[PDB]
């Protein structure tokens, strides 16, 4: 009972589906296609991992620029926003930086205020005064 | 103590207001914004929401895509609870680190329950003869956001 | 805040000429900020694939 593979056409089609937009001979010849397609998928999955650090880099830059406009550097801005107990994404923060410049300058004013409060608190060398923005709320 | 380029600390001097005047000024400012809320002068609100492990920026009539399945009938009206920011042209409310329920309310509708487009994930190794190809399909949920309401009570 | 679409587009991505006076400055510290402004890295709308970046005139 001799058997041959009749459906070889669709087997090839399934790997050429992905190969159509490649340059040169990879979009035709089944060898070249197979290899370039495996390459393509591997870089696909690595890109999934990268694109999270890329987007986060982008965000940090935009936050840095927005912060620079108001004369405050990136680390200062972020730390002080945190020490005020305001937890905001860098995604949400960069979006505020572009599409709501007013609110964002409000934030930068807040952070700057909180920081000067910090310098004054630590240089003052006494334990008593709580700057109005230095109090810490425990939730109920 | 004459002036040399060092003996003077290199930064503007810090001017910090008295706590009393600040308590008065805060009571007053909050009072005023409160009068704006009562008046109804806020044109359009935008909120920063925390949902399903992410933060989002949301306004009425908008749309977002949540990455997992929620158990809700299609078309039901959800009330989102943890709210980080609320803002409007003239004023902004900031939560530490959350906005109280009685203050603001944001109501959305679930539009679409979907399975995501196939995501192709493949591990490979040089001349170890190791390949693994796996295609992923993720349940997704689209939300229409209906309304952001803001109540007068602020003290 | 309410502009037509074409003019909003134009206003956002406008190229802005900067003047920077040089006399008695370390050429490195000069090139630091000169480069930042050149590249568009002061604009919150910045992205690598956008053409955005501004003229710089050093005198
Ligand atoms: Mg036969
Ligand atoms: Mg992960």
């Amino acid at each position: 009972l001799r058997s041959r593979v009749t459906d070889r056409y669709w087997r090839v089609q399934e790997v050429l589906k992905h190969a159509r937009h490649f340059r040169g001979r990879k979009n035709r010849c089944y060898r070249l296609a197979v290899r370039a397609v495996t390459r393509a998928f591997v870089k696909c999955t690595r890109a999934r991992r990268l694109k999270k650090r890329s987007l986060r880099t982008l965000w940090i830059n935009r936050i840095t620029a927005a912060s620079q406009e108001h004369g405050l550097k990136y680390p200062a801005f972020i730390i002080n926003l945190i020490k005020c107990q305001v937890e905001l994404n860098r995604k949400v923060l960069a979006d505020l930086a572009i599409y709501e410049p007013k609110t964002f300058k409000s934030l930068a004013a807040l952070a700057k205020r909180r920081r000067e409060e910090g310098f004054a608190a630590a240089l003052g060398d006494g334990k008593e005064p709580d700057g109005i923005f230095s109090r810490v709320v425990q939730h109920r | 103590v004459p002036k040399t380029s060092l003996g003077s600390p290199p930064w503007p001097d810090i001017v910090l207001p008295d706590p009393v005047e600040e308590t008065r000024h805060h009571a007053e400012v909050v009072g005023q914004v409160n009068e704006l809320i009562a008046a109804g002068r806020y044109g359009r609100l935008f909120a920063v929401v925390h949902f399903a492990g992410h933060q989002w920026k949301v306004t009425a009539e908008d749309l977002i895509l949540i990455e997992n399945e929620l158990d809700v009938a299609c078309g039901e009206r959800i009330r989102l609870e943890k709210v980080l920011l609320v803002g409007a042209d003239n004023f902004t409310l900031l939560g530490k680190p959350l906005l109280g329920k009685e203050l603001v309310r944001v109501e959305a509708t679930v539009i679409e329950k979907t399975e995501s487009w196939p995501k192709i994930n493949m591990k490979f190794q040089k001349r170890k003869n190791y390949q693994r190809k796996r295609i992923t399909v993720n349940p997704q949920t689209v939300l229409r956001i209906n309304s952001i309401e803001i109540a007068p009570c602020l003290c | 805040s309410s502009f037509s679409k074409a003019p909003q587009q134009w206003a956002t991505f406008a190229r802005v000429w900067y003047l920077l006076d040089g006399k008695m400055q370390p050429p490195g510290k000069l090139a630091a900020m000169a480069s930042v402004k050149l590249q568009g890295l002061h604009k919150p709308v910045y992205h690598q694939l956008s053409d955005c970046g501004d003229h710089v005139v050093i005198m």
